[PDB]
DNA sequence: CTGGAGAATCCCGGTCTGCAGGCCGCTCAATTGGTCGTAGACAGCTCTAGCACCGCTTAAACGCACGTACGCGCTGTCCCCCGC
């Protein structure tokens, strides 16, 4: 597992920021999204494995990731509750 | 094994407000984790009323005061008009 | 005989207006699992992983980076311009209290 | 006599005798009120019978007979103080609200 | 009664240098006296909250604590 | 009546570090306030995962991953370290 | 036999006695393990001689001997970690760390 | 201003299908009734601090004159992001 976060493609971010609103997109901008995402991504999932290994367990479930981002101050319905 | 929910109350109150109108799987559950959050933020904040005042029980009079400090405006009035009607309604019958 | 091309700007509303009524994931599930997995690797080994927590993990990552994006096309715009600067995203991070 | 439902009692759809145990087994407090579980089962109703009614408005003006998380999000967001209240809430596959700045109309 | 101009410029002015600003603009005071008062309203209310919760008529600097607090913006030095 | 606090324990430390450095009150007020702040989160969060997990105890494993989520990397490196000594010479002794 | 401190026991300064009874008396669980006011007041103890170690050189670099609220505001403010750590955490008469813009100096 | 032209979107039948909702058996959690212990409701007492007042004093706010630099409008250039 090398080298995936080039997998979210230019496009992809663009229609995020479309649905963001944004009409006119700078070039340079791609590889910021990726490194804040990758930033967001590893912040909560340090702590969705926290939660699993405190468990005991080998497999990560979304409830835990539930509790992740509740813990984050971002809470999230419509996946367990 | 069986877990519980509140999905046959929110479906009661849907066709009571709107008798007509059906609901998908995915928004039941938005519901039910919605009321399960509501219900923490009160209970947590009843807690905390209580410790600090150094009681023991957890009494309506502590739900209403979480009711006024954790929602806004119209929303906490209504909710307390709500709350002391049924327990007005609970005590007399 | 002319192409019959449309404006600059145009269709970059069109497709705002597209996105803004859609629900549906805008990324591709397969490279975000992959990426998911990858960084989880760092943390633990022959972690397995249910399905419902990777869209959770999407669902989460792409609502906030919506936020993100709409809170940097304010910043963008009170700098009276129309592209978007990574500058803009440095500064609503650093506002929002994540830097 | 028969049982009956402290819920039919209190006149409400939610489960009292639930929300009695849930409280007891939240480790809230040692002791739990009579009444604040009917209180909580109330308000809890109330809040539900609203959300549900916007969602029922915004379907039905979407022209559908069922709520759907698309629903609900227009439905919380367009309320002040649903928006307020649910201020740092995901919701689902709730889209987002159809809103375009001004300043990037073609002019 | 209009203490919400006992704030005046002065102070205001204070209060941006010690925030690092530099140039100000007259339309700016009476904005921070509108966001002061949206402030002061949304901690007085809860802190009243609690002082009849508590079922007293002195309000306490513990009930101001617990009304910060719970508004995410916690402050030491007064319990 | 009397009310208790981490004044003592505090100044115990402070001389321990700096065995000629002072302090006034309102800076050991600041320390205690900022003492039972970090008593309660992580204390909290110990019941939430106790809870979680459908468990009756707090051990000091609860109390370890509470601080793993609550401490930012080295600061919670050198915790765990800390109560894990502890805790080994606690058992020993 | 005489009485020794659980602290002394584990060799810590933070009273571990209290701490189990604050555990058990703050409603957190039905039991408390035997290991865990010691593992908690060992991360306070450890935690407050940082700051502390933090605090006393900020306020020998102000030639005074004894820690004022402004030192503790700058130990915080200064360390990352614990800047982190207190992010939303305010401190009173702590001032604010000096700093000024670049382009706002004279020029 | 203003028709055409082309592309984009809407809409209305027509067809298929997964799940929303209803039905059913069962069981365990809610209910009812009675016991008992004890938390707090309540009356009463004390005395602290919060409120009000008054008189000085002086630092700070205020008003104003004045001058300049900066926010803003305008213009020309180019490059880089968008439509395809």
């Amino acid at each position: 597992l090398r080298d995936n976060i080039q997998g979210i493609t230019k496009p992809a971010i663009r229609r995020l920021a479309r649905r963001g609103g944004v009409k006119r997109i700078s070039g340079l901008i791609y590889e910021e999204t990726r490194g804040v995402l990758k930033v967001f991504l590893e912040n909560v999932i340090r702590d969705a494995v926290t939660y699993t290994e405190h468990a005991k367990r080998k497999t990560v479930t979304a409830m835990d990731v539930v509790y992740a981002l509740k813990r984050q101050g971002r809470t999230l319905y419509g996946f367990g509750g | 094994t069986r877990k519980e929910s509140y999905a046959i109350y929110v479906y009661k109150v849907l066709k009571q407000v709107h008798p007509d109108t059906g609901i998908s799987s995915k928004a039941m559950s938005i519901m039910n984790s919605f009321v399960n959050d509501v219900f923490e933020r009160i209970a947590g904040e009843a807690s905390r009323l209580a410790h600090y005042n150094k009681r023991s029980t957890i009494t309506s009079r502590e739900i209403q005061t979480a009711v006024r400090l954790l929602l806004p405006g119209e929303l906490a009035k209504h909710a307390v008009s709500e709350g002391t009607k049924a327990v007005t309604k609970y005590t007399s019958a | 005989k002319k192409p019959h091309r449309y404006r600059p700007g145009t269709v970059a509303l069109r497709e705002i207006r597209r996105y803004q009524k859609s629900t549906e994931l805008l990324i591709r599930k397969l490279p975000f699992q992959r990426l998911v997995r990858e960084i989880a690797q760092d943390f633990k080994t022959d972690l397995r992983f249910q399905s419902s927590a990777v869209m959770a993990l999407q669902e989460a990552s792409e609502a906030y980076l919506v936020a993100l994006f709409e809170d940097t096309n304010l910043c963008a715009i009170h700098a009276k311009r129309v592209t978007i600067m990574p500058k803009d995203i440095q500064l609503a991070r650093r506002i929002r209290g994540e830097r | 006599a028969k049982a009956k439902t402290r819920s039919s009692r209190a006149g409400l759809q939610f489960p009292v005798g639930r929300v009695h145990r849930l409280l007891r087994k939240g480790n809230y407090a040692e002791r739990v009120g009579a009444g604040a579980p009917v209180y909580l089962a109330a308000v809890l109703e109330y809040l539900t019978a609203e959300i549900l009614e916007l969602a029922g408005n915004a379907a039905r003006d979407n022209k559908k007979t069922r709520i759907i998380p698309r629903h609900l999000q227009l439905a919380v967001r367009n309320d002040e103080e649903l928006n307020k209240l649910l201020g740092r809430v995901t919701i689902a596959q709730g889209g987002v609200l159809p809103n375009i700045q001004s300043v990037l109309l073609p002019k």
